[PDB]
């Protein structure tokens, strides 16, 4: 079988170029939920889906794009002519600064509500609980 | 839930008044009225929960609702009472013999409603300061949207809080038990400082409320699964692989002592629920025998038996019974009858499976299909009816009429024509014998 | 609440130096195979013999099942009772005869009596006392640590030998914890602080217990059921831990395996030991084995063989079949599906079939269990039927007619209700005709 | 090209309307045939329908496989389509009814989109800040890293999370080499080291590969077609976990276990939540079983059971025997081997034998596909043939045919060559006499 | 390859002229011109590779050479494709089913070829200075037949030569990409030119051995080992892909095989019914199939067919019948064993021969040949003459000779019904 690992290098080098492109992550998606039972509790994960904060990032998203507005109005017809004064330049970078802000926010705000989503069949406190051996303690445990 | 317009998907349950009086049609199911009224008397037995182990029996011809009543038993029931539907042929496994899978269907159709009662803390933390030589001192700050406290950490506290690596902004919770320390999440004034984020962070608010809060929480497991976690050390992946083996008889005597010491301290409710065997025929002797004294069980559920069989031969035996069941399972079991339809019934039938199939039908081919169906057969029309709906959409009229389900009847053939084009053609189709004529001159 | 198949069967029924009485603990009928049953389990109680057989023989619905919930009521929890049905048998990961090997030293239990001395409270003083040194050498020698406990009504000062202090040391304990402290081991176990001091911090990780009542100084008998399955399997299971083995164990499912004799023998002779020393006592118990007629022609055999064993329960067996081909031949007929050999070694008790009156105590007494109430023209329909068709069909019938007569807001059953659950229930036999 | 057997077959030939033309598609006749397998593609592309199933009855060598991989190729290859045959059941690993519950799964295909951003480049920069007090964290107290990416289209200067600077010490990055960030999951790559530093050391064991394309910082949006059988797989058994358990795991054997009905009703849940949300779109394939005869009863009677479900595709059977007793039953005559009760629950495509015309024409069309040349004469003997043994019989023949007409150096295959060929090779018939 | 001498090791190839016509005797093979002609025009499809999933029956009485015209089939068919050779008993596992075997069977007998090209630096090493921080300072110096040169080393090279500990005077050769080392000798053999070629090397692989390699993290062990397991359809679907995409994108190539089934007639009518359509999809093999029976009942079924096959099967196939040899053909074939053998026979010692292989079997008159010339070295002569032939004739029996003992003392032997006559008396 030592001979046979220069073929299982070039097979797996081969497979792996198309396999990496196009593929969905489905542990990020929660579509896999079969690991959660074991580090993640019920009430606590029911908790942080309650707790989430989409609200926060909705309203950065309208006030910054409310701001943008308004910058709009003061800069008048937007164009992406090549730049002769340091005003529109500067105002041009400004949009382009806000508009990739906002759309850092909405992508951080989709990715935040994939991660809270996360939840156990099972809770490891439900595991606990149906696992506890009753009421018994060494204090009336038989030596023998 | 994910579905599709299936065979059974019109039934909402059995169509009873308050009396248990069958309605004519009410909730997608039409006639049988004396075997929903036998529907409802074994669903009330079921809902008052007192009576144990009761095998039903569901016989007659086929296509006449048998599994339509399970159905809509099963819609009655609703969520909260557990219902597990099997097929006769799925107890058979390499892995578990037929007594063990059966055991683990009759503990799956049994559920447990256990209260667990969690005292926690939960906010923001504000600040932390933590003094250090001997053993360490600090106070910490928690806040909530109405609520801030400051509080005196011990050595164990302290070090519980370094090893969780906590810092400003966090939300955590803190069992009061144990002083376990979970950290939920970041506060949303922390998600600007970076411009990508590790797997671990999340963004969540600060919790509302009193700081430390007492809550009751209710699970509903089954006996099975109580079994399968309590059997290894890793058990509740088995109850997703199914790799779980044959469970030790001590196992489920401890497990059955547990659910009784519970419901004697009040912290566990037992919600018996039906167990659906489809085609029992299709068991063995040796299943039949377990499953006579499996009933008599004070955690035994409800079995329902849908068979139609008459006079047949018992699998495992060389000798006939009344339903293909041997009588001593028979003695211990009621038997409910279904009754062939009429054409009226038919013709009710074939309507609500067009509303569902959202299939608009005319009166004669309405008319057409019920004489196909008292003729040939209820399914027969009844797969007849989106076929034709499709030659129609290609005709593009949006109205099925009498040519499309001719057009359907000619394309696709029932049980008897297709008997009768085998019989005059013996000669082209493998026999018996495997003697087949492929050629043809 | 719930309401089995024999939950009214509470017992045999029969007085000391009696018979059984026509009705007691939920039997009706069946005078001479309660008195049998009877007699088997005073065998059973006088705990001298091993390997031998009943076999409970009759038709369907004649108390077969019921007689062994009576023995098992009578002979009491203490007394391990293994119920089975002869299909069960039939593993997919062992042979048979492990299978029955393992029910057979299931049904044995041991029961283990042990009396400690321990010391139980909040530390409250720790002082070494200083002494001579035998050996000179000016160094600092202690010949006692002295340990104060402060209980419920009760506190004590202990002057232990120099060697606690290594258990102190492993426990970490300090002043306000409450300590377990063996008299004659010598070993020290912790179980939290005092509850006096959750006020000291605001947080603490650790439990606060409350202060253990009585005197310091409590005697305690703990008695711990086992059986010789539990032994055996607790022998050939890896401790569970860091180690190696425990890992693959973890990796490889637990399958059941055959328990080599050698196994077994070093688990009976430990138990010996320590039943010659006077901790341990030997319960002998029963293994029924109900549905005999679906065991194979080997597990016969193999039961030939393991009735003879030194060390074997009680086996009770049930068939409600005659003359029947036994499983696995093709020629042998035998008295009920119980091939001859296996006969000879057995005592036989017949289980007779009920008159119209016993069959209507039978329902009435069942209708009480249910928490229902009857009218007597139902109760003299209701056993017609149970003569006419069978007395099972009727003690079903039973709750339907609970249901129906509740629906129609009545708190009794009557005629009319009796015939509408007939005419919508059928019957084995109106039912093969249809 | 290889030529198998259904090369020819392109697509059911029907029109606008259903009609279905004479000769089109590759297919010769079976009119009828096909225009009730375009109503039922037409059915399958519907997608409303749950457990439809159609059975194709007919001879031996009449066109059922023919006819269900048209439906195949009509569909197209974004449809699942899971060929099947009655022996695959029949597993060593777990009982037949899990396997068929697996086909069944596995043509339910799924369609889940997700929106992914990728920081990829070459590394310029790493610089590891630490908090502005000592008192600030704790031990090594490690503030945000500072990474500096490089692009054909420009730099970006990145502040990352001190998890980021951990995956990068552990992916052994360092300056110059091309790394691949994921936002969605804080996943760091090591692509390779840069073209640029190549010829830095004359011989050393570096994958070499260019600078990435485009900007820095590209968001792609990422569509996958998965089954239901394919998340019911990654449940059961994860990928996850770098412990020595884990891995030892990952050494086992992916033996067949019995998927729970629990973890089938999880994924349809998370499944239906996407759909409601508009992430994913639920594709209804078909599952084809060809040789149905030799399915047990046991099998038909769990297919009763879960042509009931609420998601189950269109099965399509096939059966070339008529009146046949049912495997594992005794005394069950059954019209096409096929128990009377599932029969109720079909709809049967009959197919019908051809005549010496169709199988002209077919002889035609392989030969065309073949890339061989048939002389008139030799053609019409081969006709004659076939309609004297069978269709295949001549159809294989062909290709023996061809390799005696190149031995002797002709381009086309003359009767000559079909009579050699005919000496060479006999048929069943032949080897029976020659045998008796 | 060294091994002893089997049954088949005579047959080099199937001996055949430029028109397929086959020699009288030649590449070991005597007789059976049809049979040739039809396997030589199976050869040509073979090598064609245009034609997929064609079925072939071997059919004819036994010892007739249909076991040695697959042999021949194989040897001019050559190596660098596919041919595995499995009986039919072999699809019975208690780990595999008989579908997943044939599955595996028929992948394996499909073969794929993979170009990857390596610069690799071959020469004789002289000094290696590796030096602490100042990571490493390091120069190699490799010489060959026309160059001298040294090398400045980086960190992982350095690494990998301290781990390799090559020494100096010894030929050595380094991948530039891959980084691997392989040693050699002292420089019989000495480096030959350029100190970096660029030469291309090919992998011949099968798609069963890429199915087990993607089928665990380290499945390629199990095409030793053996514990494959069955594997997931949606695998074998993947691998499928990208072999088609693979030959469209023109870096492998597909080298299609010849699977071979020596005795069908055990195969049940599961296995047979897989086959029918495993045929039917592209990348099938071209299935060779061996039976004797003239008419049989099928394993797993209650009635006759005519080979032991059902009727659908044998719609699929074409058949190449076999016919039984004669007297001349026995000799030289005799005369083919015994030249293999190394036994120089006699005139009269080969007609004897061949008059008993006639009378009898032509396998027992095949076997008698080394018996003979063990006997003849008893005596210390050479040659094996009649006399030899006879002894052997008598010390070893026929079957045909062994009946007749059988039924002339039935009651010696243990019969059907269990009986036998031990006690001599009586
Ligand atoms: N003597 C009795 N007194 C009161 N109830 C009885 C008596 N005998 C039987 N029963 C009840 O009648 C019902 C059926 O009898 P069982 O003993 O459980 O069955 P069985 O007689 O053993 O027949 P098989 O072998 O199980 S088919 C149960 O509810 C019993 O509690
Ligand atoms: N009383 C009824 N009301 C409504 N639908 C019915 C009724 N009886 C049968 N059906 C329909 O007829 C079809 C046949 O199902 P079923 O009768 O359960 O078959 P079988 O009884 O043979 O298992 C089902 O799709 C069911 O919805
Ligand atoms: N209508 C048709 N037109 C052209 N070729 C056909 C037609 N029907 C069948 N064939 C050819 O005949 C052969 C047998 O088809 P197949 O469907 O595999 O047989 P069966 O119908 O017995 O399953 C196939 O190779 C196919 O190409
Ligand atoms: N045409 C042939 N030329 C040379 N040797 C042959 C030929 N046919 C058979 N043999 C020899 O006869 C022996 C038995 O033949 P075998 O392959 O077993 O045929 P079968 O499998 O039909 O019995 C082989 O060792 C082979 O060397
Ligand atoms: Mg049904
Ligand atoms: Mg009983
Ligand atoms: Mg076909
Ligand atoms: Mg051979």
């Amino acid at each position: 079988a030592s001979d046979y690992k220069d073929v299982e290098r070039t097979l797996l080098k081969l497979f792996k170029k198309n396999n990496q492109v196009n593929r969905v992550d489905l542990d990020f998606l929660n579509l896999v939920f079969t690991l959660n039972d074991k580090d993640l509790t019920s009430y606590h994960a029911e908790e942080i889906s309650k707790l989430t904060c989409v609200k926060n990032f909705v309203e950065e998203v309208n006030k910054l794009r409310e701001t943008n507005k308004q910058l709009q109005e003061e800069f008048g017809e937007a164009s992406f002519l090549n730049f002769q004064d340091a005003n529109q330049y500067f105002k041009y970078s400004n949009k382009q600064k806000l508009e990739g802000t906002v759309d850092m926010l909405n992508f951080l705000k989709m990715v935040n509500k994939l991660r809270c989503d996360r939840r156990p069949i099972f809770g490891k406190n439900l595991i606990d609980l149906l696992t506890k051996d009753r009421r018994v303690k060494y204090d009336k445990s038989s030596i023998i | 839930s994910l579905s599709l317009i299936a065979a059974h998907s019109h039934i909402t349950g059995l169509g009873l008044d308050e009396n248990l009086q069958p309605r004519p049609t009410s909730e997608g199911m039409v006639g049988q009225l004396q075997a929903r009224r036998a529907a409802g008397v074994i669903l009330k037995m079921v809902q008052n929960g007192t009576i144990a182990g009761r095998a039903v029996l569901v016989a007659g011809p086929p296509s006449t609702g048998k599994t339509a009543l399970a159905m809509g038993v099963s819609q009655s029931l609703g969520k909260d009472v557990p219902f597990t539907a099997i097929a006769g042929s799925e107890i058979f496994s390499l892995e578990l013999s037929k007594t063990e899978a059966l055991t683990q269907a009759f503990r799956k159709s049994i559920g447990i409603k256990i209260k667990e009662e969690t005292e926690l803390i939960e906010g923001e933390v504000v600040e932390i300061q933590i003094d250090r030589s001997g053993h360490k001192q600090g106070k910490l700050t928690i806040k909530t949207t109405d609520m801030e406290t400051i509080y005196e950490l011990g050595n164990k506290m302290i070090d519980g809080l370094t090893k969780e690596k906590v810092l400003a902004g966090d939300v955590i919770s803190i069992d009061k038990a144990s002083g376990k320390i979970t950290k939920l999440g970041r506060s949303f004034a922390r998600s600007r400082d970076y411009d990508a984020m590790g797997a671990d962070t999340r963004f969540v608010q600060c919790p509302e409320g009193e700081l430390q809060k007492r809550k009751t929480v209710v699970h509903t497991v089954s006996l099975h699964e109580i079994d399968v976690i309590n059997s290894r050390t890793q058990g509740f992946l088995a109850l997703f692989t199914g790799d779980t083996g044959e469970i030790r008889s001590e196992v489920r005597d401890q497990i059955n002592t547990k659910v009784a010491e519970w419901k004697e301290e009040g912290k566990a409710e037992i919600v018996p629920g039906v167990l659906f065997i489809d085609e029992v025929h299709m068991l063995d002797i040796e299943c039949f025998s377990f499953i006579n004294r499996a009933l008599e069980d004070e955690f035994a559920p409800i079995v329902m038996m849908a068979t139609n069989r008459g006079v047949s031969k018992t699998r495992g035996t060389n000798y006939k019974s009344p339903h293909g069941l041997p009588l001593d399972l028979l003695d211990r079991s009621i038997i409910i009858t279904t009754k062939s339809y009429n054409e009226q019934e038919i013709k009710t039938i074939l309507s609500i499976r067009a509303q569902e199939e959202e299939v608009e039908l005319s009166s004669d081919a309405l008319d057409l299909l019920t004489k196909t169906g008292v003729e040939t057969s209820l399914r027969y029309s009844s797969n007849l009816i989106s076929v034709a709906q499709q030659i129609a959409m290609k005709r593009k009229n949006n109205t099925v009429e009498v040519e499309d389900v001719k057009r359907a009847y000619l394309l696709f053939l029932d049980s008897a024509r297709s008997v009768k084009y085998v019989q005059e053609n013996e000669s082209q189709y493998i026999d018996d014998q495997g003697n087949v004529q492929i050629s043809i001159a | 609440t719930r309401t089995a198949a024999h939950t009214h069967i509470k017992g045999l029924g029969l007085d000391e130096s009696g018979v059984a009485k026509r009705v007691e603990g939920g039997f009706v009928g069946q005078i001479e195979a309660r008195e049998a049953c009877g007699v088997i389990v005073d065998l059973i109680k006088a705990k001298k013999m091993s390997g031998r057989a009943i076999l409970l023989a009759g038709g369907p619905s004649t108390g077969k099942t019921a007689l062994a919930l009576a023995i098992s009521q009578e002979l009491g929890p203490k007394v391990p009772f293994c119920p089975l049905v002869g299909s069960e048998l039939y593993s997919v990961e062992v042979k048979k005869t492990e299978t029955l090997m393992e029910n057979f030293r299931r049904a044995i239990g041991l029961r283990i009596k042990e009396t400690k001395e321990v010391y139980e409270g909040e530390v409250t003083e720790l002082t070494p006392e200083d002494a001579e040194n035998p050996l000179g050498g000016y160094g600092k020698t202690i010949s006692h640590v002295i340990v104060g406990l402060k209980s419920a009504k009760g506190t004590k000062t202990l002057r232990l030998d120099p060697t606690i202090y290594e258990s102190i040391q492993r426990e970490k304990v300090s002043i306000g914890d409450v300590i377990y402290i063996e008299a004659n081991t010598g070993a020290v176990k912790r179980v939290g602080r005092s509850d006096a001091y959750a006020t000291e911090f605001d947080l603490e990780t650790e439990e606060y217990v409350p202060l253990p009542k009585g005197e310091v100084h409590k005697k305690k008998e703990i008695v711990q059921d086992v059986t010789l399955h539990d032994l055996d399997v607790a022998n050939a299971r890896p401790q569970g831990g860091q180690d190696v083995i425990s890992m693959m164990g973890q990796l490889l499912k637990p399958k059941k395996t055959e328990i080599t004799e050698k196994l077994r023998q070093e688990v009976n002779k430990v138990v010996a030991k320590y039943i010659d020393q006077g901790v341990a006592e030997l319960i002998p118990g029963v293994l029924f084995i109900d549905e005999v007629n679906m065991l194979d022609i080997e597990i016969f055999t193999y039961l030939n063989k393991a009735l003879e064993s030194n060390i074997a329960p009680v086996v009770v067996l049930a068939s409600n079949r005659g003359m029947t081909t036994v499983r696995g031949t093709e020629d042998v007929i035998s008295p009920h599906g119980v091939p001859p050999d296996l006969i000879d070694r057995l005592l036989i008790v017949r289980t007779l079939p009920y008159d119209k009156d016993e069959i209507r105590t039978i329902i009435e007494r069942r209708a009480t269990v249910e928490r229902l109430q009857v009218e007597s023209s139902a109760l003299d329909l209701l056993a017609t039927m149970g003569t006419e068709t069978s007395l099972r069909y009727a003690l079903q019938l039973l709750a339907p007619c609970g249901i129906l007569a509740q629906t129609s807001n009545r708190k009794e059953i009557v005629v009319n209700d009796v015939n509408e659950a007939k005419l919508l229930f059928l019957d084995a036999k109106r039912s093969t005709k249809i």
